[PDB]
RNA sequence: GAGCUUCAACGGC
RNA sequence: GCCGUUGAAGCUCUGACCGAAAGGCGUGAUGAGC
């Protein structure tokens, strides 16, 4: 009794399941792999994944109304603190065939679980590396449309600068997810997301800055562009 | 929602462990954080163990749930740290505590007991 | 000048324009896992030397390791990071590669990824408990060993003893120099040795009470003596292992406190699990097993840490605060053990910055 | 020399 | 059923405060023999 709808993203549909209520879910690039025990739907012949915004954070921010959503089919994205790649799935989901995704994960045995996935999507490369050295992964990637970074580390505003000089060309975006504490849990949050903020916009302009509650306490994700 | 919470818990329940601390921690004995809850469960003689649903690193909890089938000790969650911790009489928070000494609860400790034995499975 | 990629390494002037570019004669993610450390490579040494006699005196790479191996190689190097060269292979990557570039980028990649990460798993956390015993096993051994050397070779030389106490030192004298009379300034120089060395030494070996070797009597404590070597070597191997291996355990708790220190915790818990449902004031007083049992027992006062004495800020730190910033590392230790043994999410930079920060509060206070 | 986990005998509501 | 004096056997640092306040603190205050 699951009706699905496009949604404004493209790769992104939106969903009213058994009870009328919306959802969002993107569409399953390989059909038949759960990647991390997401819920699988059938539309008209094909799979759809919900993306749960509570298993995810990209998810927690557009069911929360981001406006801008550089991701789109096509697209070439960095992507640090890329994990068991959860979310990542979804973005691979989003960026399709014609698209290209370079994951960062710093611990090993956790970015192994990733990389059985990738054998039949074929657009990540899992990358072992440390996001805070950016040149140390210089061979395995190349300038991308937008970088994702979900890493809760201290330096994370500038990890994402680094990169953004490094990999990130001109006039893309990219996007980050901030979790307060990991910063400084003496200061407090909305004082955490302005020095953030100001530290950003040193290199970037800062265009959208979204408060993550109900799904995540905060934790704020901002998308900024390199000019 | 977290991934250390291997079952629901009601509106009640919840509720009703709340206040089974505040009757133990005057007639019985109780210990409070992580820690003496969790000697207390190698101690291997603590009667019921709570455990918050609001918790980050959400793994500094995390091995109750394993260590208590291991000593055999059934454990609930309460859902705010903050909320046990003014039950367990601070006014910091607990990411969990162990009811060592029921007292006036005992019939109370005793039959929420039961009431997890079930859908712990 | 010069940047990597997922086929050769290539070289840019100024313009961009490319000079020359080696593709790799080994397999591309043997070549790369060396070059992206910074480490230097045959295609890469091969290359800038095709350079060297081409006109190019002039160099500048992405690493800064690259650079000074470079310039320690004789060639003028410089760091500029995002550079003439890697701005062209990672801007118009097909211009090189072809259309399939990124499939390409892909092969490379889940292969040097795949050779990076350890397989399968298991028990890799008692294993790690087996090279640290084996590491300081490898000790009393090469403690035992060196000690005869030095009772042995004394026959013949018995100077030597006190005038090399650095027993690596001592140990590469018998295996190099071997026969008391081989002594002579060149040898003794390259051992490292000093000068007021080399000149005593000679001064208390040109005139000796050492017995005399024959060539036989001699390749026999040389054979000692090389072997005590090879025990130095496998130790080397022991360590490398240890830090290696964390990154598979407990990376977090490697991050925190050190491998070494860590696999120690990890030893006396008796596992990452045993560790991770542990009482952090248990892990407080880990190693501490014997001063423990005095306390329960003689009712003697409490020892205030165990193995982790060794982390710098309780063994630098006056005994005024050693015991709160034991137990403010034993806490952040539970954690780290906890996330490792759960997920194994690396967070170590929060918990350390939480630790740094406790203890200036422990600091301030006294 | 304390203390909790545990198991034959003993005192008792 | 509760309870108790026990007896060999095995296990186990302590656990609500520091601050003149501001604050910090059970996500561990305080005391303490690696
Ligand atoms: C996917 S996110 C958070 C996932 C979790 N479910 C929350 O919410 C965090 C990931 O970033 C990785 N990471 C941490 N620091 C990093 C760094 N400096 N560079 C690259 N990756 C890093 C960690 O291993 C971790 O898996």
């Amino acid at each position: 009794m699951v009706e699905v709808k496009k949604h404004k993203f493209p790769g992104v549909y939106v969903v009213i399941d058994d009870d009328g209520s919306e959802k969002i879910a993107t569409k399953n690039l390989v059909p038949g792999q759960r990647v991390y025990g997401e819920r699988v739907i059938k539309w008209e012949g094909e799979e759809y994944r919900i993306w749960n915004p509570h298993r995810s954070k990209l998810g927690a921010a557009i069911v929360n109304g981001l406006k801008n959503f550089p991701i789109k089919p096509g697209k070439s994205v960095l992507y640090l603190g890329i994990a068991s790649g959860t979310t990542a799935s979804h973005v691979s989901d989003i960026v399709g065939w014609e698209g290209k995704i370079y994951g960062i994960e710093f611990s090993p045995r956790v970015l192994r679980e990733l990389v059985p996935i990738v054998e039949e999507r074929r657009n990540i490369i899992p990358i072992l590396g440390d996001a805070t050295k950016p040149e140390e992964y210089r061979a395995l990637v190349t300038k991308v449309d937008v970088i994702f970074e979900d890493v809760a580390q201290p330096t994370q505003a500038k990890i994402l600068i680094d990169n953004a000089k490094a990999y990130l060309k001109r006039g893309g975006y990219g996007m980050i997810a901030v979790k307060s504490r990991s910063i400084d849990v003496t200061k407090e949050p909305e004082q955490v997301f302005k020095e953030v903020e100001r530290e950003l916009s040193e290199y970037f302009e800062v265009i959208e800055r979204l408060n993550l509650e109900p799904y995540e306490k905060d934790h704020a994700l901002f998308v900024v562009r390199k000019p | 929602k977290p991934s250390y919470v291997k079952f629901e818990v009601p509106k009640e329940l919840a509720e009703k462990a709340l206040q089974a601390v505040e009757i133990a921690r005057d007639t019985g004995k109780i210990r409070k954080g992580t820690n003496e809850t969790t000697k207390a469960v190698e101690r291997g003689q603590a009667k019921l163990v709570i455990i918050a649903e609001d918790v980050d690193p959400e793994e500094i909890v995390a091995h109750l749930p394993p260590l208590c089938e291991e000593k055999e000790i059934p454990y609930i969650y309460v859902p705010s740290k903050k909320e046990l911790g003014a039950a367990a009489g601070i006014e910091v928070a607990a990411a969990s505590v162990a009811i060592i000494e029921p007292g006036k609860a005992r019939d109370l400790v005793e039959e929420i007991a039961m009431k997890v034995k079930e859908l712990m499975k | 000048f010069i940047s990597e990629n997922v086929r050769g390494i290539y070289a840019f002037d100024e313009n961009g324009n490319l000079i020359e570019k080696r593709y790799f004669t080994d397999k591309p993610e043997k070549v790369l896992d060396q070059l992206l450390k910074g480490e230097i490579t045959k295609d890469l040494e091969e290359l800038l030397n095709s350079l060297k006699e081409k006109g190019y005196d002039e160099f500048v790479f992405e690493h800064p390791e690259l650079s000074r191996r470079a310039k320690e190689l004789g060639f003028s190097a410089t760091t500029e990071f995002p550079n003439i060269a890697g701005e062209r292979l990672r801007s118009n990557p097909e211009e090189f590669l072809g259309e399939n570039w990124f499939e390409e980028y892909y092969k490379v990649g889940v292969a040097l990824t795949r050779m990076r990460i350890q397989e399968q798993s298991g028990a890799r956390d008692k294993m790690v408990i087996q090279a640290i015993e084996a590491l300081d096993d490898v000790d009393k051994v090469i403690n035992l060993l060196v000690a005869r050397l030095r009772e042995w070779y004394s026959l013949h030389f018995p100077e030597l003893d006190e005038l090399l106490p650095k027993h690596p030192q001592y140990v590469a004298f018998v295996k190099t120099v071997g026969h008391r009379d081989n002594i002579n300034e060149e040898v003794l120089r390259e051992l490292g040795l000093s000068e007021e060395k080399i000149k005593k030494i000679l001064e208390a070996k040109e005139k000796t009470m050492g017995a005399w070797m024959d060539q036989t009597d001699i390749e026999v404590v040389r054979q000692l003596a090389e072997e005590i070597d090879r025990l130095y070597q496998l130790r080397k191997k022991l360590e490398d292992y240890i830090d290696r291996a964390m990154d598979d355990v407990a990376p977090n708790l490697k991050a925190l406190v050190g491998a070494k220190l860590a696999a120690r915790l990890i030893s006396l818990a008796g596992g990452l699990r045993e560790l991770a449902m542990m009482p952090s004031s248990t892990i407080q007083v880990l190693g501490a097993e014997k001063a423990l049992f005095r306390h329960l027992r003689t009712g003697a006062k409490p020892p205030k840490h165990g193995v982790i004495y060794q982390y710098p800020a309780i063994n630098r730190s006056p005994w005024w605060q050693r015991g709160k910033i034991a137990r403010a590392l034993a806490g952040k230790l539970a954690i780290a053990a906890r996330v490792d043994y759960f997920s194994g999410e690396y967070i170590a930079e929060e918990l350390k910055k939480e630790l740094e920060a406790r203890i200036r509060e422990i600091k301030e206070k006294y």
